[PDB]
């Protein structure tokens, strides 16, 4: 009841499912080297080709 | 038109621009656009031309 911290097992395994979830989903923003990171408006901006 | 070492810059902003005008004429030898297509400059909005 009183002392906290004694499950760090079961905290770390959410924190690790999180963080890596969390990268995922923020690794949607690099350019990768092209010239946006969004797609809808490499689309609307140039040609196919 | 000025020299190629003093060359005129000039700054538009806050108007509605018709390109079309632009790649229907023919007097222009070269009309060679690298970041957009020169067909969807009526489709986009900008700023600090």
């Amino acid at each position: 009841s009183s002392t906290a911290s004694a499950l760090g097992k079961l905290q770390d395994v959410v924190n690790q499912n999180a963080q890596a979830l969390n990268t995922l989903v923020k690794q949607l923003s690099s350019n990768f080297g092209a010239i946006s990171s969004v797609l809808n408006d490499i689309l609307s901006r140039l040609d196919p080709p | 038109f000025a020299s190629v070492y003093a060359w005129n810059r000039k700054r538009i902003s806050n108007c509605v621009a018709d390109y079309s005008v632009l790649y229907n004429s023919a007097s222009f030898s070269t009309f060679k656009c690298y970041g957009v297509s020169p067909t969807k400059l009526n489709d986009l909005c900008f700023t600090n031309v």
